[PDB]
């Protein structure tokens, strides 16, 4: 059945890449915190978790418009496809 | 001597040659390994030389197969791709099996994609087929054509004579004396 | 001598060498090893070479299977490629079955591939057989297409004898002497 | 000596050898050790040994069987890929039971592969079976077909003696002298 | 001498060599350990060596079982899996305990293998026999076949004579004289 | 009764077999993200759950297939066994 196979692959590809980017950059902002700690060898639990708040939010203020325009697309799509055969 | 063409393969100047001897141009073909070959003619036949050249487009491209379209070795594939290798396939061993048969030179074959529709939910259509070949001189061509349709009739689920079609031509005059060299 | 392919397998250089000599071409065969075989021929025999290698087409193309577009050694393996393996394994046996008939040279054979629809939720469509084969001089064509198709109809579950095509030919008369040397 | 073929096993070096001694070709078999074996032959000779090589497509392929679409080390196996090798082996172990038979040399089987629909939803259908048999000189062929239908007839849950075809053939005559010397 | 054969395990060389004899060709074996048996016969006889082994098709490929398909090194296997096993280990026993009546030199059987559609909802299908047997010269084939139906009828919980086929041969003549040596 | 029993039984059969592959990735993954963060000592902690996400989908995209065959030819046995008695 094409079109529930084409839905079904669609909306997990969408969920990848759609989660993908927040945890990208929360991944690599982890990365260069830990290692500044251990070049200065001073250590808290808190300052990785202060600038990755900062790095999500900026990550969401940029591509959230691109956001809207994937999903309206999909919204319309899967509803045309259900009411197709009429 | 004038440099025609560099770095060709092994069977583009095969061909190259071929159609300089048929219109009486003397060529030479060098191999330079890693370079490929070369090709050179004299000075009086260079002018004739490209102007065959721009008109056949020499040298040819290679071979287009639509299985190149879908290679086989991406992570995933839709229905629709692994459908088109599948015919991309049966294209191909038919060719290799017309040329078999008695006094076929050479032969092509097209069949009907379907595939770039569903036909979900729906009537899948019946295939289509088309089909060129050469023969050697002397063929009864229109006796022919009967072996032909009959073979590829039962080659697929729902195929009608009436929706073969089959082109044959003759082998054309061999060349067999050399060109003569200029004075 | 002047060179005309080179880099070719044994099968390809047995090719071309039976194609020359029917000709009245007398070549040469050299083995380079890892560069494989290189082919050979006189200068008055160079342009005649070259005619017959373009009308030809050689060196002959390696031989497709289907099975090749869906290769078993992979991680994962979709019903359709299933399903395609089994039918293009089966046509191979079936080949190699007719071969060992008394008389037969060699043969051909075709099944129509139902896989290009999964049938899901549809009847199956019937099946289709067409086989070509080569006979010894001598043979009563026409007597034998019988044991053909009667062999082939019980090979699958529900085939009709209008469904079967069946083509014959004989083999060419014999190239024995050896071609003439250039004076 | 001129080189025909090169790195053959020793199948295919015997059925080479088989066939160009009937014609009256003498030829010569090399044992390279880790590189195989090779063919050689006379000049007088080479040109028809190309032409009967050509002719009967040697050296030949292996055989095939449909288990080797199939292997079982593979990460998953569904049912069709079961029931494929099931099959795959009684086939296997009715030409052998069958080459015990009195005054049969060599026989081949084949059984109608219903798996290629998943036995799901629509019941299943009968069976259908295919032999062929070479036997020895001065055999009465009508009145042993016969004991062959009989004993395929119980191998399976439901067999119809209408859907049982059975084809029979004599040996050849025997090739005892040895072939001339080319003078 | 010239080389037939190489790499032969042990019950392949007794069998090539008990053909060989038959025909009156004089044949050595030698033995090189790890590298297997190797065969050897003179010149005068070389020819006729080689078209028996082409007709024989020998060596003989090894025995097939169905248990071989089912290694049973599983992590777990289908109800289709295990019932083949046990199908095939009381195939084996029954040709083992045939061999022990009396006269009789060797015998096949081969039993209706139900599982080719086990656990898809529906209930089972009677069970089918076929046997082959070879007797002693002199032995009355005719009231001997009722001894082996008694026998198998009872072997499975639901058989009827009419189910069970039987074929039964002698054995040939006795080859006690040896070949004659070539001059 | 041996009907209720053998189709009871080939339920968690069948979710064995379904959920094994996905799991088995997500644990190796684990372990081996796990050992390299002690191989050079970095104290992420979302790193494992960024690749495992991703090996997750891609082996789901792989089964998509089997998956569907597997549980139409369950499903048809089942309404078998229930329905067809005589
Ligand atoms: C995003 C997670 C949930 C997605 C659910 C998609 C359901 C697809 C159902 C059909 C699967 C089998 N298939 C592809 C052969 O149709
Ligand atoms: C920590 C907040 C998590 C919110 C998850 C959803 C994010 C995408 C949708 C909201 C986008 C808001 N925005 C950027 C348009 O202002
Ligand atoms: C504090 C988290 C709030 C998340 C939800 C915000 C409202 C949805 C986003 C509305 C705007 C969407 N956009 C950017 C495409 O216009
Ligand atoms: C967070 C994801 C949970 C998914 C659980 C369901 C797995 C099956 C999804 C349907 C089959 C695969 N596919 C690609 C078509 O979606
Ligand atoms: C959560 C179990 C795994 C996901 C698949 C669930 C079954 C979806 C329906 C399968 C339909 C198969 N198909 C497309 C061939 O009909």
């Amino acid at each position: 059945m094409d079109d529930l196979v084409f839905a079904g692959n669609k909306a997990l590809y969408l969920v990848l890449i759609l989660s993908g980017w927040p945890t990208i950059v929360a991944t690599i902002i982890g990365l260069l915190v830990g290692l500044f700690q251990t070049v200065t060898q001073l250590q808290e639990q808190t300052l990785p978790f202060g600038i990755k708040l900062l790095g999500v939010c900026l990550c969401l203020f940029l591509l959230s418009g691109w956001y809207g325009e994937v999903l309206l697309s999909y919204g319309r799509q899967v509803i045309f496809l259900a009411l197709a055969k009429g | 001597d004038k440099d025609l063409l560099k770095g060709l393969d092994q069977e583009q100047a095969n061909e190259v040659i071929a159609v300089l001897q048929m219109h009486n141009i003397e060529a030479n073909k060098i191999d330079s390994g890693k370079l490929g070959y070369s090709i050179t003619v004299a000075e009086p036949d260079f002018t004739a030389a490209v102007y065959w050249i721009k008109t056949y487009q020499l040298p040819p491209r290679p071979r287009v197969e639509i299985a190149q379209m879908f290679p086989a070795d991406s992570l995933v594939s839709s229905p629709r791709a692994e459908k088109a290798r599948l015919y991309s396939a049966i294209e191909q061993r038919l060719e290799q099996s017309l040329q078999t048969m008695e006094g076929v030179l050479s032969a092509r074959v097209h069949i009907s994609y379907d595939i770039d529709a569903g036909e979900n939910g729906r009537p899948p259509k019946p295939v289509h087929l088309s089909a060129l070949a050469v023969y050697e001189r002397g063929s009864p061509l229109a006796h022919q054509i009967s072996d032909i349709k009959r073979f590829l009739k039962n080659s697929f689920a729902d195929v009608d004579y009436d929706n073969i079609s089959v082109v044959l031509s003759e082998r054309s005059d061999a060349q067999l004396q050399a060109p003569g060299t200029p004075v």
